[PDB]
Formats: C-alpha cells, structure tokens, sequence
C-alpha cells in the first residue's frame, strides 16, 4: 500500500493555472468556468454568492473556489452515481471560481441541486460540496451550502444533524435573496474566529 | 464489484492547517477541529472532462504560449503515473499545473519580482492521465524565488499542481520538486509536512535513460490518490 | 517521621491539555496555563472508604451482573500493584474500573455500535489495595471499537480506571491496554503521551505462570501514583 | 524512583464506571453518590450547583465531578489531616456527580466548610477543592469553589491572592441564592475561553 | 502449455510428524519414512465444486447461525489471497474454515471448557476463490483456549482452514493466527513448523486502510499452494 | 518464488468445520458427505469401511478422511484429467467421512474405480487415493486402497511396486466381502507401529 | 491467602528424557509423554521433618567422617538461598547432598577408579533451610572422575543434591558445578539441559569476600523451586 | 520471576546420599528408610514391593524410590491439607528405599492410605504417590499406585479417568497378594516399552 501525495498550499498564484483566461493568459481555446447553466440544463436558475474572510475579518482576495453538486433531480453527472436514474443531459455538475481582486467577492450561476439519498436510506437534504484553496490554506477546505428555505428538509439532514454544536450547523446554511427577478443565495465563509464555518474532513 | 467508501485520509501523512513557520496559515486556518463525516454519493462522484474540448498544445508549456519565438531556460519533459493508494490506476484524471519562468517570475498581476518576464512562456498547462495512469506535459524548468515569510525566503523551483479524478474526496493540489535542489531543505512550504518519507514524495527524480538527444531532459513523477474500497457485505452508501 | 506535601506532578510525564490528533480537546482545554500552588491540608488529604460497604463480587465482572449464565468473551484475571512514586505501597486504596464487553460495546445509553451487547456483562467493578499495594479483580477481555474522531478511529482494547487514594493531589484516572495490541501504535488518545516510556507503563503484560489451567488468562499491571515528601527541619504545611 | 503513572482521559462512559446506578446498571448494593449529608452531619446544609462549558459555551452533558472538603469546623475525615482535632464522624467530606443528560446541570448536597490552616500559620478561607473529568479533557482539571459571603476571609485566602490577575480570581467564588429556604450556591465553570475558570496544577 | 507434475513438497518447510512437545503426535506419527512417488494423473487432479451450491451466507460466520441476534465479539473480516509457489492464482479453490467463538469455546460435542457458548454463533464457513485467486470472508474474532497437553496449555486465537484446488498434491489443511497475539510464541503446535520464516507465514496481518468505519476490522491473509511445472520436451506423465 | 504455507494438524474438532451437519450444525444447506453414488452413477457400487488406530491400537474417534477417485473407466472428473475421454458425468469423483464417535469406524459408499494410465505408458492398478486428518497428525497423510481381487493388476502397479518392502505392500490391499448382496472392502489403516500402513509423499 | 496449585513445570527449562548423548537414557526413557493432570491434595502436600533428629554434624562433610584426621583436599564451604519462583523463600526444606572425595572416588560398592579412597571422608551431608531459605555446609572439593559414556567422558567436579520441600511437586535432584571447571563444557549430561541460561544455572559461583583467611574457600549458590498461585476466585483444590 | 533450576540425573551412586546406612557409611545417628509403620500407627499394614525394568527387560539395581502417602483417614501429615480433620499423629506418610542390588526388588512396609478428596467435590481412589530416580532417568518420574481390591472406587477415580487409554490404566494397579496373614501388593514399573508404566507431570 502507498501513501497518499501530500498536500501543498495553492499558493498566492493559484489562477495562472487554474483560471488564466482572468489572469488575462490565452492558451486555451476552451475554459472552465464558474456558470454551470447551459440553455437546456433542467431547474430553477439560481446565483451562489459571497465572500471569504481570515482571522481578522478580511476578505481573501486570492482564493480560488469550486463546487460540486447534483442535478435537478438529486443525481450526480458521474459515473460513481449509482441511482440507475438518468441525470440532465445538459448538465457538468461542477465549476470554478476565484474572488474579484477589488472586492473579494466570488459568485456561481447553477440550479438548485434536488435532494441526494443519504446513507442506510436515509436523504440528504439539498446541498452544493464546496472547497476552498489560497496562499496559506496547506490543504483544500471542504464545507457544504445548505439553503434556508429547505428548513424541513434541513431538519432531517444526516450530516448536519452529526455536528453536535446546533450554533454552528447554521453556519452552513445561505440566504435567499431576490435581486430584480434573480433568486441568490448569499454565503460567506468564515476560516477562523468566531462563527466560523464548519469544515468537514471527507 | 461494488465499490465502498474512499479510505480515511490519514491526517499524519499531511501538512496540519496551522504551521506557524509559513506565517500567512496563522489566520487562513481554522481553530475548531475538522467534522469528519462517513461518505455518501456526493463525496465518491466527480465530473467527467471530455479530451474533446483539449487543444493540442494543451501539455506543451514551451509552445503554447510561444509567439515570435521559444521561451528561454532549460528544456524538460515531465512524466508519470497517477495511481490510487491500493496501487490502481487513476485514468481519465484531470491534471493541471503553473508554473513561474526560467526567472522564477509569475505571469500574474501581483508578480513584481525583478527575475524578466518571458514574452514567449505562459506557465500553464492540463492533461489527462491515460488508462495506465500515465501522464506526459513538456515546460522549461522554473527558477526558484523570492517571497517574503521570513524577508530573504526563497522557494525551491517547483510546478503547482492539481488533480480532479473520480471521487471528490481524492480531490487534491499540491507542488513537486526537482531532484538536487538545495533549497529543499530550508523551504517553510515544503517543512509544514511532518515527516521526512513524505517530503521525498514531492521531489521528482532525474530519468536519464528517458532524456532526448540534443532536445529536452526528463523527470519522473508519480502521484498517489485516495483509493476506495470494495464492499462484500452490507453496502450502507445508499 | 512528619510528611510533608506530595512531590510536584511531572507535567513533561502527561498528555498535554490541548492535543489537537485528539479532536474533542479542542474545545475542552483551557487556554491559560495551569496555576500552581503550594499545597495545604486540602490537597494532602483524601477520604477514606470502608470495606464493609463492599459487596463480594464487586472485583469479579465475570459473576457481578450474570442473570442467566455467563457472559461471552475472553475470561482473564488482571493483578498488581499500586504503590507511589518514591516505591512505597498505597493501602487501601479505592479502584474502580470499567469497560467495554467483547464485542466493543458499552452497557451506555449514548452507545449505538452494532458490536452486541451481552446481557449477562455490566463492565465495572471496584476493589481496595491490600496492605501491600495488591489489586486482584476478573473480567472479560473488551473488544476494540470504532469512535468518530477521524472517521475510521479504533481504539485498542482498554480497560478505564480511577484510584482514590491517600492524598488528592495523587487523584488519577487513566486507562489500560493488553500487550500486543496492534491497534496501541495508531491511537490518538493514547499518542497524547508524550514519550514512548509513558505510553509503554500503560499496557498490561502477559502472565503465563499465573494463568489458571482450563479457566483463564492473567495480564499484570501496576500503577504508580505521587508520593509524599518526609520533613526534617521545618514543617510548612500548617 | 518511579513516573507516575501518564492520565489518560476519562472518556465519554465515565459513569458506567464511576456512577453505574445512574447508567442504569445495578451491580452494587452500596453506591457512592453527591449527597454529604447524613442526618446527624453538622453544619449548614448548602446545596453546590451549576454546568461545566466547552469553548463555544455549550454545556457538558457527559462530564463527571468530584469534591472534596473539610467539615463545619474545617477538620478533614482524613487520617493526614494533622490539626489534633476531632472531625464531625458523620461526614465522608466526598461526593461525586455527573451532569443531567439533558440540562448539563450538576449539583451536590453538602454542608458550608469551616475554615482551614493554611501553610505557615495563616488560614484559609472556606473552600471546596473540585475535579472534572470527560472526554476530551487528558488530565482531570482542579480549581476551588469559595463562597460570595466570606468576602473578609477571602481578601486574606493565600490561594487567592497568589492569582496575580484579580479579575481571573472572580472566576472561583460561587454566587449564594436562597431557593424556598434552602441556600444554593451557583458555580459555572468554563473550560475555555472568555471568564476561563482558574485550574490549578495541585 | 503442457503441464508436468507438481515441485516437490519441501518437507524442510513444515512440521516433522513426530514433535514430542505437541504429546498428542506421540502416537500417531509413523515410525517409517514416507514413501515419495512420481506423480501420475492421480495426483494431479482434483475435484470441482459448483458455485452454484454454495448459499448466500456461507462466508458470513457473523450471520450465518444467527437465529435471535448477532453473535457476541469482535467482528472482523479476514481477506486476501491463494496463489501458487510460481506466483500464480488459484481459482476457485474450495476454502473452508472453522473456530471458536468469542469465548475460545468449540460448538462441538467435546468441548466442556467453562467459557460459555453464543446461541448466534456457528463457528464454520466456506468459499470459492475468485479468478484473482482471491477470498473474503466475515467473523467474530475467536478467543485463545486451553487445551491439555502441558496442563496450562493455551493455543492463542487461531482459525483452521482447509484448501481443496487444482490438484490433490496441493491438499493442505492449516490455522492462521492474529498479529500481535503473544500466545503466538508459546504456542507447541506453532512451534513444531521449524522455521521462524515459516511460523510468520501463518499470522494474519491487521490491514487498517480496509477497516469498515463503525462497523469491522479487517486482517490480512495470503496462502500458498504447491505449483505445477511446464513441461517442454518429454510429458511422461502418462 | 514462494514457499508453501506451512501445515498445521486439523485439531480435535476437524468436523465442525468439515462435516457441520455431523455435529448438529445446520448452517449450509448443501453439505458435503461420504456418498459418491448418485442415482444414474455408472459402475458397481461397493462400500469402503475401516477404523484407524493409533500406535497403542486404539481407533482414532476423532479423525476426518478424504478419498479421491477415478470413474468406472478409469477417468477422473477433473480439467486436469488430459485422456481425452468422456467422464461419467454423475459422478464427484471425492467424498468425506469422520468416524464413528463411538466405534471408530468410517465409510464410503462409492463405485469401483477403472484403471488409470500411469507414467510412461504404464497402465496403474484400480485404486482410491485416501487422506487422514485428526488430532497429532501435523501434516495429512496420504495412502491408497488397492482391491484383492485385482491381485494380477496389483502385480504390475508401479507404485506398489515402487515399494521395496514385499511386505509392507500388503498393508495397502482392502479385503473384499460380501455382506447380503453388498460389495464390502475393508480397509484398517495404522498410523503407527507393527503392520504400520504406507504413507506416501506425493 | 488461600492457596491453589504450582505452576506448571515448564518443560522447555529441563532436559528430555530420551538424551542419546548420555547413554544410559536410552533405555530408561519412556517412549510415551507423560500425562499432565490437575493438582489435588496428593500433589501441593509433603512431609515434615524436625530438626531433632539432626546430629550436629550432618552438614560437615570434612568432620563428620573423620576417624583419625582430616580428610585430604579443597577445604570449601557452599551456601546459599532456595527459594519458589514467585521469590519467596522455602523454609524448613531438607537439603541432601553427596558426592566423591578429593580424587573423585566414591565411597559405594560399585566405583572402583584408581583415584584413592580417603578414609576420612564419607561423602554424604544433610541440612534444613532458615526461615529465610538459607542453608550451609562444609566439604572437602570433589575431584572430577572418569566414567563409561564414550570410553574418555570425564564428569566435571560437581555435589549431587535433592531437596524435599512444601509440595510434593516440588521434589528435585540435580548437581551443582563449580564456577570455571573445564569440563562443564563437554559434559553429556549437562548438555542434556537445553539452553545455556539453564547450564549456567548449576553452576556455583566464586564467593570471596566469604572466604575464611588460612582456612576455607567458599562457593554460593541459589536453588528456584516451583511456587505455588494464590486464588481469590473459585478454590477447586477440594 | 525465576525459571525452576533444572533437573540432572541422580546418577549410579544416588544412596551415597540417600540410604548411606545401606552403602554402609554410618555418618547419621538417625536415618530414613522404608519403614512408614510405627508401632502405633492406624490402619492395616500392607507391604508394597516389585521392581523396575529397562526397555530390555532388565531391573534396575540402582534405582531410588520414595513414596508420599495419606494415613487411614485419607489425611496428609502435612501442614498443606485443607482437610480440617486430625492427621495420625503417628505417621509421617513418607519413605525411600533402594532395590537390592542382587535381585532388583525394592518394597516398603507401610498402611492402606484412605481416600483423599479430589478437585471440585470428587473422592480420589486409594493411592500412593511414587517417584523413580536412576542413572539415567534425567527427571524423577512419577506415578501412582492403586489397588486391585478398590474396584468400584477407581472406577470413579479423577485421574485414572483421565487417562483416555483404558489398556494404560491398568498399569497403575498393583495385585494384592497375602504372604503368610501379611497383605502384599505387587506393583512392577516398566520405564519403556511394552506396558510402560504411565509416569505423570504433577
Ligand atoms: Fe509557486
Ligand atoms: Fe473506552
Ligand atoms: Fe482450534
Ligand atoms: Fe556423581
């Protein structure tokens, strides 16, 4: 048996790699991105949004963000998913983003993910997988965006309901807001200090 | 086969969140433990990348951002195996990686170092591993650099990497090394991990039988993922 | 000969406060350090417990809590000998033990492993020392059991106990392994020891001379508590 | 000469083994609990309650405590306690209790300490001298319970005054109440944090 | 590929039949040498078992003879693999193993030893080895038990397990034992294998990444059959 | 190259793992047994039977047997057979049998085997090839029945007459008898001592 | 203390009975293994002996034969400690010894070596051990002597001793060696011992701050009995 | 804890030491022999005598016996038993003695030791405790005499049960026998061989 490759900061750079189109580097025709929208993806269009702070409240204006999640109906574009459904043809499941260098803010255009069957039969309530790389973060953090107006199905939520602390489950929870038409959900992510967000070990 | 949950990352084997001597992880680290959780359909899925969208000079650092000429510094082929810990090969992985120039200058906004700027090296590139696992992209060899932890520390030469595979839980970034470098030994980044055996395992080693003639050296590098486990009794993922 | 106070704990000898690989402490230690004080009466003294209220199968956690027969598991007796610091015997000294049964299950509410409970195991028991330091009880070797701390977290077989005895600054609860116990090298909780030398005085050796034919295996174990300095020139303590 | 044998925490079971009546197991007939007074014990009857907290502010529920304490006249039931005068023989001087599992509350019935020697011919004033044990916590933690009322005695308790921080020595004296005739004496502990209660290394 | 006979058994890799340490082989070891043959079609060949009679439960001890709840114990999974001594799989080899239970007691006539019987727990099993050559099966961990041979005798846990494969030469019935267990050497039946190279080649080794969080341990336990040779000139084998 | 795993005696209770039902444990529902007649078997049904006994003379109640066999025309149910003929497709070919707990004595109902073709163009005699397991036998010994009746192709077998001792040859020949129409044979094997049957090396 | 059996004799620690390198046990060996049983009152029981009966000189070898003089050789004196294995001391057992002269001749019927008889000597001495298991006596050094094994085996000097004691268990004869004798290394019957540790254990070692000026030598040597457990359980002694 | 010193042979001269009186050397005013009957001593007189025999059949004229016995009670003249009941006070329960160096017998004049109480609540047979040292014979060996005439209890015997060879038994019976009114018991010893005697690890 081998041991895992051991992880090593992103580093202050991580976007000539990973996102160079916005470092303003063209070599690839073809970029991956933060919009998991295509024009015949399935469900409610909605904008995952917010901003990273550090210990000290602020804003990390170099981190480098990505999110995975199901389909509209719970399923996962993957070959792991073995709910024998067929999932939304139309659909990556996953994007990329980094944090506007002025602001710090980040933000993904994606669809409201249905509800994931848990373990032993249980059911997840909806969520979008999300982790965090930067300069000074030696491992990708890896938490999960909850939606307030789920709140039944929230209540129920395996993962949520295995972290003992009830003050921090809330940490994982955006808000809904509604921008001219547009539904958003607003979430900000917390590394150190208090109310910090929960970060799982997967 | 039915597949079970990923194995545990063994956290010994791994840099911890808070390392003091690399200064910026004293306020991007968390202070409360790490949740960990058992496994569900959204931790051992993944996306899939289609070699379609790939341009052909995707795994080429010295051409794909040449313009009036080549780039300057030492010509290198990098290679390897990506498998996973129980030895398996990890095919279809996207691999991507940046790098700074022969100068151990950035092509990135925020990059003042005085080392040039090269007009004709771009510093990224992507691939696919194979059905062996194997993996194969061509760059000009980075110069170390300065950055300020402490006012005089200077990085080893090193390529960033980054691997999505089949499972969000192998999801992993890191840097790898190049055999001989002296400054291995008195890097901060590279000192967060705590043991020795696993240092070694970010320096990729010189493969001299693999170098071409008059053209390029070569370096060889393997990588290790999370492997997962297959279930013969009860399968509780679902 | 006029005693004077107990000789200062060795903090160098103990598991720190705050231990990171064991996660439930990051919320449960203090941040200031510890205060340290010279002691009085109230920290030179204990309480003392009869032996009358004890009843004669309270060191036999074989026969303590059988209903309809006897419990399943390894049968095993585990002796030795509590004496302090400075090599003096502790007499009659309260110990109370508890623990798991063979399938790694607690007779605890809180305890959803699906490791079976044996009805006729409770898990805990009680003795005093003898007049020359001497502990002698029976029970069911326990099973190992999984705990979430990482998520595939096993501890080795174990056996808690606690010693009340002479004065309360030796107050100590801590716990016993089994030698051999592959699990012992990748505990978190028992890693929080700091030196190998401590982590070794925790593990119960075989004692194949005492074993009794057809009946059952013996582990030794002693235990070391603080000790108490004599004074010869001036008595401070009142 | 011998190392003391390492601590190792008591775990999340502690009382299978500590207070197996309340865990439901009857294996003993004579069980040791948090009632100190006997009928004929002297003195006057207090009541010692409160909740242990983590560094987030939630309760404990599975944590385990004992107390020790001289009687009324401030003699221990101890054969090391060497004043050459007789002790209330209606008094053990120990309790041990664990944490409601739902409330986190703890509490004792005991009696008030009278004062007791200090070193050197001075007297300290009264106090009860406490120990926590629970998961999470390598080394059973000491402090010392002193009482709101006995503010003359306590400006001259030697352990106090040896705290060089007068706001951390707040944190040690319990606050009387009088619930339906009875005295009760509120002492919170917090493990961590802001108001940190003092432990001692004893 | 023609096949030729199987290599000679290496006698010097195994137990002599008489070892008056182990008292029973007193008498039933024969007093003359064995009689060593040319292999003919007899040796050669061997039987074949259907899958197909096999039922759902029969590598499943835990469950298998469950009838109000589960068996008392350890519960662990025990896997690995059958190969040749060339290094080759041995497909669909009839595995059978039997054992104690929890408490070292036999669900057997005989076996009037104090340690008490589990009404959940049947203590046999079977499989076919797959085309990798490879096993799984799940039990209780058996305890240790005496046994009268010196009057405090104790075997330490042990399985007993019989391989029935290719050819009648490679017969073998054998006992693997749990890493660690310091009965291991004592043991005067391990102890009558001449080699300490070959007494480790029966300890099943703790595999922690294959660990079932909450739910199992798993050992690790390959095994070694005889192999047949390749014959390239004359086949006189029949 | 690896080496063989090392043998280790059956021990006492070689038939809970080997012949379940015989100790009353019903877990399988197929189980293997001593009976290798199946309704359309060809050949002539016959009946091996014998006790073993130790170096003292007593029977071994507690020993576990094996035999393996070619089919009425000397073929043997194997992929491993390489004659080229058809073997009786109702036929296993292997049986197993513990002995009597309280006598001693084993059996077989099976059919009398072909000749099979030896090495180098040399035809072997009938023969069953038999294993023992009990309690003190560190490794399973291996021996083979002959038939009397078959004296003049027992005369040219090359493994009996591999065996230089004339004597000792004779320990290898079961005695045919006929017991109400039955074809018995039997067979005593000594492990040890006067009269001590062959074992082989194979 | 309620006490239960001796501790099985560990056979490992002793020689075989069939040692074909000491003749004579050939045929006074047996072929069977002995038959271990459970202790009853027959086996932890032994007799009494007062000290009445001893005469005064019954531990002088060098007086308590002499007629007309002292008898010719090394003036020694031997003492020591016998003890169970647990250490405790064996009080009130009778030690016997006896042995040849200075030449190594006995006086008995049968030794007709050429080594001169001294007809001061006898040969034979008894004694009870103290309270604390201590025992001496006086004798003359005893020669070395030729005997029929091969035709030139030659015995080390050495003192045959036997000691009865508390439990019939118990009973031992053995012989005792002197520290530096070259012959402890080529003799067959201490080489019927199996390991070194044990050989050594036989032989008596140099004492020469014990040494009495212008009169004797004097050698110690210790003597482990079996030890019997205590029980604080189930007493099936009875 | 220490390892028990290891055995060595008595060797050829073992009554030098022993039975000095019988080798003629007079250096002990009292000396111990094979007389266990003093004048009065309870029980019925019995004379036990044989010889020992090697693997060729020849008896051993060097060979020391002693013999360890309860009185007419079943009581041990030891400080060890348990029993609560009185012991003869007249019988030490012990002897030694050599064979004749001609003929190669050896007895003892002793009385016909009562049951004794076996483990668990059992009743032993009548028996008589025996050990054999020689030129030779590397550890005493031990057995055990029992009598022809006590049929129905060695039947029920604990440890002549625990011998799974019932033909093994029957060497540790001796034959009474009745030499002018005085009742002799046989017991020959066979050291290897045909009807070894069965020698016991205690
Ligand atoms: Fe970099
Ligand atoms: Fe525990
Ligand atoms: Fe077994
Ligand atoms: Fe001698």
């Amino acid at each position: 048996e081998l041991k895992e490759t051991p992880s090593q900061t992103g580093g202050p750079y991580v976007h000539i790699g990973l996102l160079p189109k916005q470092a303003n580097i063209e070599v690839f025709e073809h970029n991956l991105d933060n919009n998991l929208v295509q024009d015949n993806t399935q469900g409610q269009r909605i904008r995952l949004e917010g901003q990273v702070f550090d210990g000290l409240g602020l804003p990390l204006r170099d981190v480098l963000i990505e999110i995975w999640q199901a389909d509209t109906n719970g399923v996962y574009p993957s070959q792991a998913d073995t709910q024998g459904k067929q999932v939304d043809p139309n659909f990556l499941g996953w994007g990329r983003t980094g944090a506007d260098f002025g602001t710090g803010f980040w933000s993904f255009n994606t669809i409201k993910p249905g509800a994931v069957p848990g373990r032993k039969g249980s059911t997840q309530a909806p969520h979008i997988s999300l982790i965090i790389f930067a300069h000074g973060i030696n491992i990708g953090l890896h938490t999960r965006v909850y939606f307030d107006d789920e709140a039944e199905a929230n209540a129920k939520d395996p993962v949520l309901n295995s972290i003992e602390w009830a003050t921090r489950r809330q940490t994982l929870v955006a808000k809904r807001e509604e921008r001219d038409g547009e539904v958003v959900y607003r979430f900000d992510i917390r590394i150190q200090g208090e109310n910090e967000t929960v970060f799982f070990d997967i | 086969i039915i597949w079970g949950a990923y194995a545990q990352r063994n956290t010994e084997d791994h840099p911890p969140a808070y390392a003091p001597g690399y200064k910026t992880s004293v306020l991007r680290s968390p202070k409360n433990a790490l949740i960990s959780i058992a496994e569900t359909l959204s931790e051992v899925t993944a996306p899939h990348f289609s070699a379609d969208k790939f341009g052909p000079k995707d795994n080429d650092l010295i051409l794909n951002y040449a313009k009036d000429g080549l780039p300057i510094g030492e010509r290198v082929i990098v290679h390897g195996y990506v498998r996973d810990q129980f030895g398996r090969p990890v095919k279809n992985a996207l691999v991507e990686v940046w790098q700074a120039n022969a100068s151990g200058r950035y092509r990135h906004p925020n990059d003042q170092y005085i080392g040039a700027m090269d007009p004709n090296f771009g510093g990224c590139g992507r691939m696919l591993t194979d059905d062996n696992g194997y993996y194969v992209f061509r760059t000009i060899k980075p110069g170390p650099y300065p950055w300020r932890n402490r006012i005089n520390e200077w990085r080893p030469a090193h390529i960033h990497f980054s691997l999505i595979a089949d499972g969000w839980a192998q999801r992993l970034i890191s840097q790898f090394y190049f055999e001989g470098d002296t400054l291995i030994d008195s890097c901060p980044i590279l000192k967060t991990i705590p043991s020795e055996q696993q240092r070694r395992a970010l320096i990729a080693l010189e493969d001299k039988s693999n170098f071409i003639e008059a053209d390029s050296r070569c370096y060889r590098f393997d990588i290790t993922l999370r492997g997962r486990r297959a279930t013969y009794f009860e399968n509780d993922l679902t």
